[PDB]
């Protein structure tokens, strides 16, 4: 499964 | 601490070019160094300790699954005896992989989440911590397991609760955190329902405000639904 | 040294699952480890200190020339100054790269080359030798930028000599030296016309000596030649 | 320009 990239908002 | 001289401008000059440099474990030392200086982190500074260390332990994993799976094909019938090597070799990636992961939990709680009052700053954080006990549970196999996995549930339900309260159901940071709760439901808890059921109500409730944000940040949430999406394609 | 207890066969074993895990500096200290245990190597244990060091090297490599690259704008008119942070960096990563290459150089030195006899071990060695030095003369700039230039040059050319005498035109070690040489010349010793003529005669020797060889072998030489092609068409 | 591969004969 695909986990969110680590840069964010 | 090998970075205590180093200014902290310095410091944050110097991990955006180990990431140009694709340098990654550079990038993470400089900011764990930032980090240690005291002064809470800005966005954009929140993000490249994110950036440094995701991509460390990404290699990390990757490295983890591929000897786990020389070593698990190893202990099939008919499979010939190699010697302790696979399994010495798959404990030392995991051991650095784990203190990689410590170092990370270590920096959250001295002192980062205790400070972050903001909803961006400690969404983000409680976030983090919920995604490197997720890395640790992904190689435990002992006595502590489930704590692992509690302490990782733990983590993004606090941010799951702020951000539901004080954060817009396309913010990125909500969005993200979201779509991590919900793999860790569906690949850590044993629970891919909850998942599922997760990806979808984020999804939509997403869909929904779009409505109210301009190109950009329409452009920013888009991508972690899309995400979403892709999750619920696999897993449906 | 920190592999000093690990049984020889069980650093070849791990070298070989490092690479598979991509993990080429782990690699690179398990092929040091079993290169310091003092027999000679045989020819898949050559290759994998090659594959371990070369991965190792290449990495900083393309981190020195992002750097270098920075560091160059910033030094042009009208960009704003910085500090010292771009040169410090590009400094370390340097400093970094030397050491690996004067690791490689000192394992070739102490004492591979001297007990190579057959011309595929000592050719791949005193390629080697020479590949090391070049690494070094990309980012040399001081007194003793010719100095190590001569000695890539020495390398490469003993190398040359022996390979000419004891190997057929189509020998993968042969053409890899002869590309690496080119290379030198076109790169390093600003020599662009003894690169252009060192590589075509080498492909047009190999070409002539295909017929002799059996399939796989064929494959073998025709991967290096098309590097050969793949320059002359860069360079002309 | 191109370099050797690593492994080669
Ligand atoms: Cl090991
Ligand atoms: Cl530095
Ligand atoms: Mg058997
Ligand atoms: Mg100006
Ligand atoms: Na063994
Ligand atoms: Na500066």
């Amino acid at each position: 499964a695909h986990s969110s990239p680590a840069s964010x908002q | 601490g090998a970075m205590g001289s180093m200014e902290r401008a310095s410091l944050i000059q110097k991990a955006k070019l180990a990431e140009q440099a694709e340098r990654y474990e550079d990038m993470a030392a400089f900011m764990k160094g930032a980090v240690e200086k005291g002064e809470e982190l800005s966005c954009e500074e929140r993000n490249l300790l994110s950036v440094a260390y995701k991509n460390v332990v990404g290699g990390q994993r990757a490295a983890w699954r591929v000897l786990s799976s020389i070593e698990q094909k190893s202990n099939e019938e008919g499979s010939e005896e190699k010697g302790p090597e696979v399994r010495e070799y798959r404990e030392k990636v995991e051991t650095e992989l784990q203190g990689v992961c410590d170092t990370v939990l270590g920096l959250l709680d001295s002192h980062l989440i205790k400070e972050a009052g903001d909803a961006e700053s400690r969404v983000f954080y409680l976030k983090m911590k919920g995604d490197y006990y997720r890395y640790l549970a992904e190689v435990a196999t002992g006595d502590d397991k489930k704590r692992i996995i509690d302490s990782a549930r733990s983590a993004y339900q606090e941010a799951m609760d702020i951000s539901k309260k004080e954060m817009p159901p396309t913010n990125p940071i909500r969005l993200g955190l979201a779509l991590n709760f919900s793999v860790f439901h569906y690949e850590i808890a044993n629970s891919p329902e909850e998942a599922i059921s997760l990806a979808k109500t984020t999804f939509d409730e997403a869909m929904a405000d779009l409505h109210t944000l301009s190109e950009d940040s329409y452009k920013d949430s888009t991508l972690i639904m899309q995400l979403l999406r892709d999750n619920l394609t696999l897993w449906t």
